[PDB]
């Protein structure tokens, strides 16, 4: 119905695909018939970000953070054979899409913490019996969390990893010893974790729908400082197809 | 205790004296005869190697694609596959041109 | 393409565009020769 | 008094045969190089594709080899990708697809000699310059 | 955010109309002696 | 004249304020020096003119504009028949013969004042109404211009369509838009990114209704004019003066001359692109689709690629959550092209069209256009400024933005020279302040 | 050397008659005269460092 | 009463307000405040701003680590382009902020009241019964304030081009729109540059002469500025004394003596040749760009003989290169 001219500029092209509460079907899983999704889509709604520890060892909590960037924070177009192996479990896989967005949270504080807020490499996968998808059902998993900058990026000095200078070229005789740190770019890559919670269905169409919960680190930044720790909470639209 | 710049570092190994088949650039390939456009993107396309040799069981080559890899082989090599030379696609565009 | 027969004229056709400077031009040889009244 | 025939010398065939154009072939191959050329390689290049250029040593580890006039020749008649596996007529300016790049149309097999002459001189000129560029202006 | 936005507006438009009907006043008419 | 009687030797042509006769023929002669050269110059165009050859490769600008109205270009602006160029050309070269020699004479032999020579063409400038009169005319003359258009698109051939559904081809307007919605619509839409002005306007139908919806304006007024005077404030507001007349349409044609240069500089529809080069964002966006595809074709995951600052190289998401081309192209994620859309969905640039329905029509179309771009220097050097020689080259789009800005703008200066001398003129010390009569001297100190 | 002219300068190691041996790249996508690419040592005479 | 419009019409117009208020006025004053003050605590305080697209961002405020040299406001992101981006349409002031809200608001604001500023400095005249055109003159730095605030960045698709609100990010625009245009080799800028350069020269001339022929009226010990008296009668000094020189330095005819036909040649020269640079930075907005002879003078064989021209152009690329490196992922630099 809505086309492009229709959607342009009320940033609905973030926002995506709903289920008009009629759901709670059941989509039936043959499991003699291979199945597939044709597109998972996952909207970022919430931001939270761990107060760095105190030092004072007493349970630090993951606080709201605002939205610095705009309407630019949606995977969509993700897509993957979703493997049905024994006992009936469901396995998610990954295949490709737009899985990822750097995205960047002006923190309580002052703070801006910038992360990639992605979900690539994903493999999630169900509940044992997995007998057509439920309200019931739900996948899990973890995922590959790439590195916000790639070695190519270059710093405001000119340092970089794959190319660029070698140290702080504006102090020739300086003691490098101490700013090695920041001279040398280390590559970082770590694994981040979902879980997509299904809140309604069309049996007919085979279109779930829900919420997910994913907690990843933020940016290093070439690994010059620690890494902010980041939970993201938002909705997710998916339609499965053999 | 030493922080080490990855690609320095692995300008020690073979990457940087032949081409990488788990790392290097699709680009490399535009080298050496009727090797770049197919079998290229072949190579690349199909994930790590354990060993150079390996390429001969790419899925349906052509017994003449075969023939050449067999040439070239001695131009190639292995080295651990390293992030920041794939991660980001970095092998079919490492951001370099003329 | 010029149509052949009138191809015998494009030395000419290729000087049309200028006449017009020339009348700003000519305007001042006016004034000139008025003494600039 | 440079520009010697000496220096409009380049392999004719595969074989090894050499043809020795003329100041007016020269010349005229520039003219339609850049007439249908330089748009895309200037300097010897290749805005759409940097990848791969018209430096001598590329050609003829092209397939077929290009570093000749009957190589280059063959190219603008029915392009090819570097390994010849596929043809590429149908994205590239050749004679198999004049309706679709007009300026190939007048070309004739006398021009395309010209053109192809110039791709292999001006390296003979140029040296360096012929292949890379910004590195090289 | 959005009642920023009205009251600019409604403040520009203040100042746009002051401006129109100023010179419509007959602006021509002060000066010196308009001969 | 002389000056010892009428003004300055380097302000002559004001020595003709009034005197008419002489004032007709300065427009006449004049009317016929912009006839001359439309004419003069397109067979200066034609006479190089090259069948197959992109137009905007040969400096041509008369010429596209002909072809845009579906003259002698067929598909794709294939350029079928030349002689409506030759046709047109001359055509106006000859009418400035006619009109040349109105001048010449009405500027000499005639009389010099139509004072009594016949008094419907005499005029009085602070004749608040003689010129409401002639000004009605010119308001109907315009609009019997603007309803020719709408008869070549309508009636005569039809006009040239980029949006063409098989594709760029003339096309028969048969559906003009009529409605004050659509088409005042572009009236008050914000001149800013995204949401353009009139610049927006991306189909035929809207332009030729939008002109329907011109003389049925233009000439209901070319008419209320020839049938009355200034009303109250309209007097108590304006200066009524020759000089005065003309400030006001300086300032016109001026602001037009901005209306213009974005116009030429923005819009693909009413200019081709076909026949001048292609748009500047369009070629920025070219770029983009040329890569995204080579690599594409050659291995790579477009829609996964990640770049150097963590956009990814070809599709990132502009700020309202559309799907566009990534790299310093994020900025013309406006552009709308035929060439493109099809590969556009309903939250933009669509995956699964990207990944295999890329015609090889568009690969090539799109490296057109990047190798096109509007970039070139004064010698007509195409390409960036650190470019080496050959490809000569500047895109018609570039030339026209590029006139039109000076004389848009040195023409707003001459608003403010003129609507600021008549406007002192009138109360009249446009020549010194009053020895005798300071009113500085007359007024209470600040201090 | 540095030519006091420059602030920074680029580290270019030549032999004898100066061609271009060893050097440290900025884009390591295509170096050719990488130092380990080459192989490059340093020993000392005199001074604190001698031996 | 009668009718306090009647009235206000009055006062918005007195001849004789310290300050000239004006119909112009009316929109000069609360723009040009609405501006200035945003200017001066973005400044100060403002935190660092995204201006090319990626997400890089730029620090250009006091209080996050710059130095009135380095300092400046910087231009409105590049993922906005030429997007009008008011402070409504934020959804918070950090976004806002992080975006470069505050230039748009700035620039937009500043070339309204420049411009009134010019309506303005004609209103009084008239006002005051002198002549006008005097705002003809202030039409080149406003034109020059409108090329680089609004017809460059119309031209390149962006605000995130088009010179940044501070000392050195003014450099910076220059710097690059070198490389980018080759300006120095452009008509258009060098006849701005007579202009500058020649206004100059000739504002020493004619201040320097005048006062080479001040009439004798003062003593040795007290300044030779109290010899005149504001509103005096006559001249201060000796036109035809001073014409007696400078004729004879060069030669007579070679020279003035009309001070209105002089004075007007000091008001022409420079206006007519900084307007040139408005229309070089407006016209280079679109990419004609200046002069380029790279590989002429290619001798007898083909190879290229290089001129100064080429040595230009050897600098302008480094700067092309280096220029936004994060920016930019294809070999063309279309924008
Ligand atoms: C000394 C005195 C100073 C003198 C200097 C004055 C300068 C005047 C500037 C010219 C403004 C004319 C307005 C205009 O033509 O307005 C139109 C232009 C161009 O609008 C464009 O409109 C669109 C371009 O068309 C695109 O959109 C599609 C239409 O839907 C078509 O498919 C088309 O092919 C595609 O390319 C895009 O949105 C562009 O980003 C841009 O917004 O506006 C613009 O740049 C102007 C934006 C700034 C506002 C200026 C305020 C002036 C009051
Ligand atoms: C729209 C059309 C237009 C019209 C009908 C008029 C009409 C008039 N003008 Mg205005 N004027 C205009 C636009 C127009 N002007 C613009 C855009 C400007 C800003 C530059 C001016 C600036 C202007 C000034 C400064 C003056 C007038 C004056 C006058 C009056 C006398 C004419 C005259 O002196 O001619 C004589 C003409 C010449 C001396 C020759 C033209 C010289 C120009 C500078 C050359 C440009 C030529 C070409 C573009 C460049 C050559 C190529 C180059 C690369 C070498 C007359 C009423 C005069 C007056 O008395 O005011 C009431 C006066 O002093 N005008
Ligand atoms: C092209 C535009 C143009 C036009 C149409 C006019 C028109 C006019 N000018 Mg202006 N003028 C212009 C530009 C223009 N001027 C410029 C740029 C300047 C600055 C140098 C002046 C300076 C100026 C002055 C100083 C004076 C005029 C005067 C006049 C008027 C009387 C003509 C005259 O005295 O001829 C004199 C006659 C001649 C010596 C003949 C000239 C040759 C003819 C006209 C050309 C024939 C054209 C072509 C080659 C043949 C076509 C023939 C074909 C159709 C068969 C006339 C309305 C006068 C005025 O105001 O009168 C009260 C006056 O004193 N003008
Ligand atoms: C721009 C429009 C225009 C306008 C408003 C005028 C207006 C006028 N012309 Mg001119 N004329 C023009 C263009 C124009 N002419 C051109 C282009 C030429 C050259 C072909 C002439 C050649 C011309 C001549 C040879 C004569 C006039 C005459 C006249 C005057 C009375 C005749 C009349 O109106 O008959 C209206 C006729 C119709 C019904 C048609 C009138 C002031 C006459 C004159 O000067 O008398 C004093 C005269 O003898 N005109
Ligand atoms: C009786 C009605 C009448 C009519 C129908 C016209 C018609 C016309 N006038 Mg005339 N005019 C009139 C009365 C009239 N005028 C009177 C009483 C005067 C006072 C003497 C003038 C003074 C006058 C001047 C000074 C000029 C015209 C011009 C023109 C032409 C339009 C310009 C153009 O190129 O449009 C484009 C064409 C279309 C919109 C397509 C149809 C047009 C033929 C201009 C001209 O000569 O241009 C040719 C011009 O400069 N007119
Ligand atoms: C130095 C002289 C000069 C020259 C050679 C040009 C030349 C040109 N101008 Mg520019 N212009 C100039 C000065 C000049 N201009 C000045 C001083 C201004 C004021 C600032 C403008 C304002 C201007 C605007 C606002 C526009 C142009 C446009 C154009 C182009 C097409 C003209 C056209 O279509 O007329 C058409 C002529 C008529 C109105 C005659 C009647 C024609 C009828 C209606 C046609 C009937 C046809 C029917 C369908 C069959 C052309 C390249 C246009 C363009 O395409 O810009 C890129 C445009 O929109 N010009
Ligand atoms: C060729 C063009 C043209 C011209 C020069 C005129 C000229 C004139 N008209 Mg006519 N008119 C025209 C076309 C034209 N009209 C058409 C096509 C129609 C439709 C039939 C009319 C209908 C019409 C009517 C109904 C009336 C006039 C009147 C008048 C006279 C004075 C009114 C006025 O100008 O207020 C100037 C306007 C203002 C003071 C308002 C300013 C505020 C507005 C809302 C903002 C405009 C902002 C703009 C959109 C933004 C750009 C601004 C820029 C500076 C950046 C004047 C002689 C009046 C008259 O006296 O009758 C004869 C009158 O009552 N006209
Ligand atoms: C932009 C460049 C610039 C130039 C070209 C310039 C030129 C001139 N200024 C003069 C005067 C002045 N200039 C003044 C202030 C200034 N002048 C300035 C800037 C300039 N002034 C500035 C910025 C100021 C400060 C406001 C004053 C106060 C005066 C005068 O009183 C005087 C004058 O009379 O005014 C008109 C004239 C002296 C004639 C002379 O000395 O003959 C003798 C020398 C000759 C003939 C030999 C030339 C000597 C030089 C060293 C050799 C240059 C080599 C080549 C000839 C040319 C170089 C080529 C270029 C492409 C680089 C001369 C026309
Ligand atoms: C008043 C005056 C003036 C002005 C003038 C003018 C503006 C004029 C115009 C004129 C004109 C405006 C003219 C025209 C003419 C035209 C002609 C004479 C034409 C002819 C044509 C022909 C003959 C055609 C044909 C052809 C063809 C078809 C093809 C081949 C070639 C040819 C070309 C042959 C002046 C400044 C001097 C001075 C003062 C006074
Ligand atoms: C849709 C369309 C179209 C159409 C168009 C139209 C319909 C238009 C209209 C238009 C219009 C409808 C316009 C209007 C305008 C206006 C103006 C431009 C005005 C101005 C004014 C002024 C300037 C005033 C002034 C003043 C004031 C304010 C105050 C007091 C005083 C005075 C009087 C001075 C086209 C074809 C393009 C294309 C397609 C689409
Ligand atoms: Mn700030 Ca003008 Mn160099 Mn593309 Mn960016
Ligand atoms: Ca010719
Ligand atoms: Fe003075």
């Amino acid at each position: 119905t809505l086309t492009y001219d229709d959607i342009v500029g009320t940033g609905l092209a973030n926002k995506c695909p709903t289920l008009d509460d009629t759901a709670r079907g059941a989509y039936p899983i043959d499991s003699s018939q291979t199945y597939r999704i044709a597109r998972l889509c996952l909207q970022p709604t919430t931001f939270l970000v761990k107060e760095e520890p105190k030092n004072k060892r007493q349970e630090a909590e993951f606080v709201p953070t605002k939205l610095v960037t705009r309407e630019t924070t949606s995977l969509d177009q993700i897509q993957g054979e979703l493997k049905v192996n024994s006992d009936g479990s469901l396995t998610f896989v990954e295949e490709d899409g737009i899985d990822f967005q750097p995205v960047t949270v002006q923190m309580a504080g002052g703070e801006r913490i910038p992360l990639l807020f992605t979900v690539k490499n994903l493999v999630a996968s169900t509940q044992p019996n997995v007998t057509s998808i439920t309200t019931s059902t739900d996948f899990k998993g973890e995922f590959n969390v790439p590195s916000y900058r790639t070695a190519n990026f270059l710093d405001p000095k000119g340092r970089g990893l794959a190319s660029g200078y070698d140290s702080a070229i504006a102090l020739p005789q300086a003691k490098e010893e101490e700013l090695a740190r920041a001279n040398v770019k280390r590559f970082s890559l770590t694994k981040g974790q979902i879980s997509l919670n299904v809140a309604k269905v069309d049996g007919r169409t085979g279109e779930i729908a829900g919420t997910f919960e994913s907690e990843q680190l933020s940016d290093d930044d070439m690994g010059a400082h620690e890494p902010h720790e980041v939970k993201i909470q938002g909705v997710f639209y998916a339609s499965i197809e053999p | 205790e030493e922080l080490v710049n990855v690609v320095d570092e692995k300008l020690g190994t073979a990457y940087g004296e032949k081409i990488d088949l788990n790392n290097t650039n699709i680009a490399a390939f535009i080298q050496y005869r009727g090797l770049y456009p197919t079998l290229a993107k072949l190579i690349v396309k199909n994930a790590p190697y354990e060993s150079v040799e390996d390429v001969l069981n790419i899925p349906g080559l052509t017994e003449r694609q075969k023939q050449i890899l067999r040439e070239n082989l001695e131009h190639f090599t292995v080295t651990e596959v390293e992030t920041a030379l794939v991660e980001g696609g970095d092998r079919y565009n490492n951001g370099l041109y003329k | 393409k010029l149509p052949e027969a009138y191809a015998i004229f494009d030395p000419l056709v290729d000087v049309l565009p200028v006449i017009p400077v020339l009348f700003l031009a000519l305007a001042f040889v006016w004034q000139a020769a008025v003494g600039f009244r | 008094a440079e520009l010697t025939p000496e220096v409009l010398t380049v392999p004719l065939n595969s074989e090894g045969k050499t043809i020795t154009l003329t100041e007016k072939q020269y010349l005229e191959g520039k003219r339609l190089f850049q007439y249908a050329c330089a748009s895309c390689h200037v300097g010897g290049i290749t805005k759409t594709n940097p990848s791969l250029d018209l430096r001598t040593e590329t050609l003829a580890l092209a397939t077929p080899p290009r570093d000749n006039i009957e190589g280059l020749v063959d190219y603008m008649k029915n392009p090819t990708t570097y390994d010849g596996e596929q043809e590429i007529a149908e994205v590239h300016p050749s004679l198999r697809s004049a309706d679709i790049f007009p300026k190939m149309r007048n070309l004739t097999e006398k021009d395309l000699v010209a053109i192809a002459g110039h791709i292999l001189v001006e390296p003979k000129i140029l040296g360096d310059k012929w292949g890379g560029g910004k590195v090289y202006y | 955010m959005e009642t920023l936005k009205i009251t600019v507006y409604i403040v520009v438009t203040f100042f746009v109309l002051l401006f129109v009907f100023g010179f419509l006043s007959g602006d021509p008419a002060r000066n010196p002696k308009r001969k | 004249d002389q000056e010892s009687s009428g003004f300055a030797w380097w302000a002559g042509n004001a020595r003709l304020i009034n005197l008419s006769g002489k004032l007709l023929g300065a427009h006449v002669a004049h009317a016929g020096l912009i006839v001359f050269w439309a004419g003069a110059m397109t067979l200066f165009e034609l006479a190089h003119f090259i069948p197959e050859k992109p137009m905007y490769e040969q400096g041509l600008i008369l010429i596209p504009h002909i072809a845009t109205l579906g003259w002698g270009v067929g598909p794709g602006g294939e350029v079928v028949d030349t002689f409506p160029f030759f046709v047109v050309g001359v055509v106006h070269l000859i009418s400035s013969a006619v009109l040349g020699f109105g001048g010449v004479y009405h500027a000499i032999r005639g009389p010099e004042t139509l004072e009594e020579y016949s008094s419907f063409f005499g005029y009085d400038w602070k004749d608040k109404n003689k010129m409401t009169t002639i000004l009605g005319f010119h308001l109907i003359v315009l609009g019997i211009g603007a309803l020719l258009l709408v008869a070549k698109a309508m009636f005569f051939g039809g006009l040239y369509d980029t949006w063409a559904p098989g594709g760029g081809d003339v096309r028969v307007i048969t559906n003009p838009t009529l409605d004050p919605r659509v088409i005042f619509g572009y009236l008050l839409k914000s001149p800013f990114g995204g949401e353009g002005w009139i610049v927006s306007v991306n189909n035929l139908e809207d332009v030729v209704g939008g002109h329907i919806w011109i003389g049925l304006i233009c000439i209901a007024g070319g008419i209320w004019h020839i049938l009355t005077t200034p009303f109250g404030w309209a007097r108590r507001a304006f200066i009524w003066s020759g000089e005065a007349y003309l400030s006001y349409s300086l300032g016109a044609l001026s602001m037009m001359g901005f209306i213009a240069t974005c116009f030429v500089w923005f819009n693909n529809t009413v200019y081709p692109s076909e026949f001048y080069g292609p748009t500047g964002p369009e070629a920025s966006q070219a770029q983009a689709m040329t890569f995204l595809i080579r690599d594409q074709k050659l291995g790579a995951n477009v829609g996964s690629a990640q770049g150097p600052t963590g956009l990814g190289k070809y599709l990132m998401r502009s700020p309202t959550g559309e799907i566009i081309f990534g790299g310093e192209t994020m900025r013309f994620w406006d552009f709308r092209g035929p060439w493109l859309e099809p590969l556009r969905g309903p939250n933009g640039l669509d995956l699964n069209k990207i990944k295999n329905d890329i015609q090889p029509w568009q690969e090539r179309r799109a490296a057109e256009y990047m190798t096109h771009a509007p970039l070139g220097s004064l010698n007509s050097v195409g390409g960036v400024a650190t470019e080496i020689n050959s490809v000569n080259f500047v895109s018609p789009r570039s030339w026209l933005a590029t006139s039109h800005f000076v004389l848009a703008f040195f023409f707003l200066v001459g608003h403010l020279w003129h609507a600021g001398r008549a406007r002192a003129a009138a109360a009249g010390f446009e020549k010194g302040i009053d020895r005798e009569s300071e009113p500085v001297l007359s007024m209470p100190s600040l201090d | 050397r540095m030519p006091a002219f420059f602030e920074s300068f680029p580290v270019i190691l030549t032999d004898k008659n100066g061609v271009v041996k060893a050097d440290i790249p900025f884009r390591r996508a295509e170096s050719k005269y990488s130092f380990e690419q080459q192989g490059v040592t340093v020993s000392f005479y005199g001074g604190e460092l001698n031996g | 009463s009668a009718n306090l419009w009647e009235r206000f019409c009055n006062w918005v117009t007195s001849t004789d307000n310290r300050l000239y208020v004006g119909w112009f006025g009316v929109i000069m004053i609360p723009t040009l405040l609405a501006a200035t003050i945003c200017f001066v605590i973005a400044f100060i305080a403002a935190p660092p701003v995204d201006i090319d697209g990626i997400r890089e961002p730029v620090s250009g405020s006091l209080l996050y680590g710059n130095n009135i040299i380095t300092g400046a406001v910087v231009p409105s992101s590049n993922a906005i382009g030429l997007h009008f981006y008011p402070i409504w349409e934020a959804a918070s002031l950090d976004e806002w902020l992080y975006n470069g809200g505050p230039y748009q608001l700035i620039i937009f604001h500043f070339l309204l009241g420049a411009s009134c500023y010019m309506g303005r400095q004609w209103e009084l005249s008239y006002r005051l019964g002198m002549r006008p055109w005097i705002c003809v003159a202030y039409s080149a730095p406003l034109a020059s304030a409108f090329a680089v605030f609004l017809i460059y960045p119309i031209g390149q698709g962006s605000f995130s081009d088009g010179m940044p609100l501070g000392i050195s990010g003014t450099f910076n625009f220059m710097i690059v729109f070198q490389a980018e245009h080759n300006i120095l080799m452009h008509p258009f800028h060098q006849l701005g540059v007579a202009g500058v350069f020649g206004g100059a020269l000739f504002c020493a001339m004619h201040g320097s002469l005048v006062t080479s022929s001040l009439i004798r009226e003062t003593t040795e010990t007290e300044s030779a500025n109290y010899g005149y008296k504001f509103g005096q009668e006559e001249e201060t000094y000796n036109i035809v004394a001073a014409h007696g020189y400078f004729g004879r330095l060069i030669f007579q005819y070679a020279s003035f003596n009309n001070s209105r036909s002089l004075h007007f040649f000091l008001a022409a020269w420079p206006v007519v040749g900084v307007w040139f640079t408005a229309l070089g930075i407006s016209t280079m907005a679109f990419n004609l760009n200046g002069f380029n002879f790279n590989h002429s003078v290619i001798d007898a064989k083909g190879n290229v003989i290089n001129t100064w021209a080429d040595i230009i152009n050897r600098a302008n690329l480094g700067m092309e290169v280096m220029h936004e490196r994060n920016a930019h992922n294809f070999p063309l630099d279309l924008a």
